[PDB]
């Protein structure tokens, strides 16, 4: 089952997303594109000072519910 | 380069700005359980080439071959080019300068994934304490960790925290048990000229007020909670990072506080909140030093040789004898401690 | 004339037997010869502090009755007095004694509440340690105590020890700092013919397993457990009341206790405790039965023996005996 | 505002109760009756060597959470 | 003068320069066994009118009648003219302006009261002997009986003790050991002058070997021996004189060092070399103060009243309440200590 | 090409049995793994200090023989050696340890090594003098200088400490205090036999007021007769290596002792002493006729524990060290 | 039998009996260094004429102090 | 003056007093013991501090203090 996560912008206010543990990082960047007008070219997503690379799912990194990614 | 030397008394040539790579290698090279594991070819069967968080085995393979040269006894120094090439391929951040202190974290995590025995990892829904007794929740967290993370690195370096978070609105308390592979100790601020290592450990376990975005599920928004850490279990090798860079990203504004740490008989026993943990005493085996200067500074290492028990000083390609009496200085940056009798 | 009325030295006043009061007369003589307590009443300092509506008090009747008895005993107009009014208030609020050292405990608590300056008490959530240093938790415990308990009795008799409980299942350690108004010291079991008072204090501070009297719920185990309790003295009051626990059939053990220079310093786990030396000021004796008292008179410094209505001179050499039951020590 | 306390039965068994600091001793005796069917007429409650009197609240005695009272039958 | 007053709360009006007569009288007046002896009329039978070393009862007679006035409760103060004239008749050194050695007045009073009440009506001459290697308990006993054969009085009963004297010759190194009586202690202060010293340090100094007119029988002459004193037995009332006058002859060059002394619970046991000596704990009962100034200065007294146990301050004819917290001052000169339970 | 001769790690060297030696081999292994002693001999530092004419010595033969044995044992050329030369010097100067009926072999060796290396080559006679009311800190320092005037050696540097001795006459009741040197402690165990005590209880028994026995006749200067005084010992200063003898003569009591962090602070009556904590470096075991002895030892080069049973040397874990067989403990100051 | 005592001038030995008057010592004092009997001190206490030194329990080998005027 | 008093505990647990100098050999001490107890020195063994005093050595060699009590064994 899918879950809610967040990503903190530079200006320190957050965006809520629906994602599945099976969702690839391309979706998370695409969902950020689907609603925030930000193309996946623009974005680098970081979590726990360990940076998620594209091609991996959110399961590969064990992203938990209410986890908050950092957007660069 | 090729001379007849004592195994392990081997320098590492300088190759530009390597962050603290050479110093980091010398500390790990003199972590006996890690080096014995590679010298005995126990990594060949355990290399993980498909780990989604790994490096196709190239970091461990490369590191192993560097360790084999350093402990073959045929070199007074070697050029860690092959290992540096693999580090740059997967961690370009260390040459410009970008938080050189995370190289140790990258190496420990990179070695771990390249040797992870869990060969397809389940997704695991982590799990608050929720009123259950500490021993049940802590064991549950360790098994959850071990189901995705099982390696020589976990065996050597991984421990467990107890994390208590409290929301400012709801006053809700959330308790989790989290693994670590090293400790980052804060120094007292404002800068004091002298502090004992235990004072830094007691500040580490002091509750702080939350750049860590945390969601209170009940109170409805993100909040700046107060987090408190307690040491539940400690690894056989305890890596202690002294947080000396107020401006950590560019290694600027360094605190020169003299941290007094024991060479021998470090008793972590008073800091363990796990009652069933035994006595955990540690002896120092290595120290990474930072000397300030033009740009990022320069890194060296003190290390105790496992075969003769004597202290040595490693400055890139130079290896020289050292006395325990010259180790404690303000240059001390990362301390490697080994639990008494784990070898 | 009148029976009991003579012109005597103040404080050298007996108390007639009025029925059988257990250890009332002996208890009164011990408290009467606690100088800070008696001076407080003789100087009319209790009227300002009388609490008539304390839910745990006696509507001021215990303090009023006690104060008025003390004024007779130290008036110098009596060789002995019949404490009918004070006995009536004890019988009315404590029928359990009509018909044993817990009478002293009742009196200290009744005097405290009848003079409690906290005149509407806040509900206080007491808190375990969590790694905070002993000095932080102890200070916090004392102010929490003072928020509900502030009286001449607290000033004179109350101290604080450190209580360490350990779960048998869970093995978790819980540290609280708890107030006390007297110490109950165990004697060595089985009987030794002679023990040093310090040995009894060291028995007091030894880890013991809670019995049926102290059911304890482990917050971690969410389980009732039979914890192990360890007591350590944190701070000691200006007047330390020490009860020798001889009933648990009576142990005749000769407890040797100092008349002068009782040094509790080795038992204080507070590194900021200063030197703590005590002098004996009173002893309640029990004969296996009947109770009497030795007391040092505050005005002339000599020892006297009080056997109900009889008052006689006494020597320090006759105080230490197997009859010693409750000891009163005053800080130097 | 509410809290959990316990009472040790005659049979050395334990009863759990939900209670406020403002509830009277009578009321606690009524909750003990709702759970063990024992009339408050025969209930004496003891804590800290002190008998809990009726008319007082548990705030009057500063009863803490997870406190375990003693139940005796009159 | 005539007043309905508390017994013992009686001043003594000033009569010129009497050294510390009034202050000394108040100290003796508040030595309970001494005052009870006179108030109970036991001195008449013990008056010695033929003592070659006495004042044929006149010092004791006048003193007794002064004490009777002071403890009758009829006076707030009295003018001690009769006692002063008898002191001047037998000790003119303490008369008027030409005063010398004012500290010997207490010694004059103790020795004069003793001889006017000496129960020995004809004194034998006794040949004293040092120990000859004999054990301490035997020699000290022999010395005490020799003392009592010539000296037996209420003053001996109250004030007399025994110390041990070890003398050492520079050649022969021969040791001669005596046991000598005393009726008061003269304590040295640390040199050079310190601002603060504890009473035990001054006592600890009193028992240290110091070099003095002594003829050595073995080396057969006059030499500067080293004398060492140890307290063997202490009296029920211990009179302690602090040596504050380097130039004792004229009260000149006074040491203002603050000597901290206990008001209560002075335990002298650690200074007693007699193992069979009983418990020796002392409480303060009186203090003679000296205030510097032109002339011989001025003396006052603190004393504890035996009946109410309170402290009082006596400044000639003035008597006022005092707190034990003002007693310890640099003005303290002579201390009166009473053994616990002597009364 | 001899038995014993193999290429081995220095210090991991057994000692063959030659006859049947009380605890010589076990005692040697304990001393061999006292790093400051072995470093002193391995660095050729004893030649300058050899004393061949000491009236209480062995013409330098005990130290010379021991030094040459240590050099063989730490050369790395032997899995075991036959200590024939050292045994001959022990038999020649101490025949009492021959014949099959033991701890004073260690006392003899420490004391013999000391005299064979004593830097004082003509000893002055010194009148020792007790406190006589002087403060402890003055009398103790004086005793140490008096000790060093006759006894100055690597053994004193490593093994010697000082306790305070308080004697009380039963008749005369006078207290006489001396400060006496020691090179090891003999700890009594509780009697009657308990199954378990740890080490601090034995130290507290050692410092407990004690009634002299037959082998300790004492003359009272005051009574001018002999009396059975009560002696009291308190530890004043401790050596860098503290040798602790558990007095089992047998008491099979299990004495629990720390492998690490033995804190002696509560037993030091010297206020000017710093923290005094010790780590274990060696243990002599006794298995009960005449008994056989073995040794646990920590190797100074690799820090690991080993087991020494005559000619056999094997790896060991700290958790097998504490047993009822422990007889003599070697502690080194942190 | 007699005994030896001394009197030290401000800048000397005698044979004496305990029964001797203080004057006999002073009568010895003129005979001693030509000093007329017109003050002898011992133990910070002045010796009076008319008294014997047995009265003062003067011991053998005791050293008196002599002062003039 | 160099002389001093020392003692020797006889077999009967009686104590024998001797006058001795630090420079006296153990042989001289054994000879004085024969003058007082009639026991040949070839038969005597002297112990102090768990040690033989050996022949050829002085009492200064063993630093024997005054009022020391040696043990005599046979
Ligand atoms: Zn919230
Ligand atoms: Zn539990
Ligand atoms: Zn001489
Ligand atoms: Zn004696």
């Amino acid at each position: 089952a899918a879950m809610q996560i967040f990503v903190k912008t530079l200006a320190s206010k957050f965006i809520s997303l629906e994602v599945e543990p099976s969702d690839t990082i391309e979706n998370v960047k695409a969902k950020i594109q689907d609603k925030e007008g930000i193309p996946p070219d623009q974005q680098t997503l970081i979590f726990a000072r360990k940076q998620l690379e594209d091609g991996r799912t959110l399961s590969d990194y064990n992203i938990q519910k209410y986890s908050t990614l950092h957007l660069l | 380069g090729r001379n007849n030397e004592q195994p392990g008394l081997c320098g590492l040539s300088n190759l530009g700005n390597t962050c603290f790579m050479n110093s980091a290698i010398q500390c790990l090279s003199n972590t006996p359980p890690l080096t014995e594991y590679f010298l005995n070819d126990k990594y060949q069967e355990e290399l993980n080439f498909d780990n989604p968080l790994g490096m196709r085995g190239e970091i461990a393979k490369s590191y192993a071959e560097l360790i084999k040269q350093m402990w073959s006894g045929k070199f007074s120094y070697v050029t860690p080019r092959a290992f540096k090439t693999q580090v740059g391929r997967f961690a370009p951040q260390f040459s410009q300068q970008q938080d050189c202190q995370e190289l140790l974290a990258f190496l420990l995590d990179g070695l771990h994934e390249d040797l992870n025995r869990i060969r397809k990892k389940p997704y695991i829904q982590l799990k608050d304490a929720d009123g259950r007794p500490d021993k049940v929740v802590a064991e549950e967290a360790w098994e959850n960790h071990l189901k995705r993370n099982d390696s020589i690195i976990v065996d050597i370096f991984h421990g467990l925290f107890k994390s208590t978070l409290v929301c400012p609105e709801c006053a809700k308390i959330s308790v989790t048990f989290d693994p670590f592979c090293y400790l980052t100790l804060p120094l007292p601020m404002p800068k004091k000229p002298f502090v004992k290592l235990k004072d830094c450990i007691e500040l580490f376990t002091t509750k702080e007020k939350l750049e860590d975005p945390w969601y209170c599920p009940n109170c409805k928004e993100h909040q700046q909670a107060t987090k408190k850490l307690d040491l539940w279990s400690l690894p056989p090798v305890l890596v202690v990072h002294l947080k000396r860079f107020s401006y950590s990203r560019y290694m600027r504004d360094k605190l020169d506080t003299l941290v007094d740490f024991p060479i021998n008989d470090l008793d972590m026993s008073e800091f363990l909140i796990n009652p069933n943990a035994g006595p955990c005493r540690y002896n120092l085996i290595a120290v990474s030093n930072h000397y300030g200067g033009m740009g990022g500074g320069h890194y060296t290492a003190f290390a105790k040789n496992k075969d003769d028990g004597k202290w040595y000083y490693f400055d890139d390609s130079s290896v020289s004898t050292a006395s325990e009496d010259q180790i404690v200085s303000k240059a001390a940056y990362v301390l490697f401690y080994q639990r008494q009798d784990s070898s």
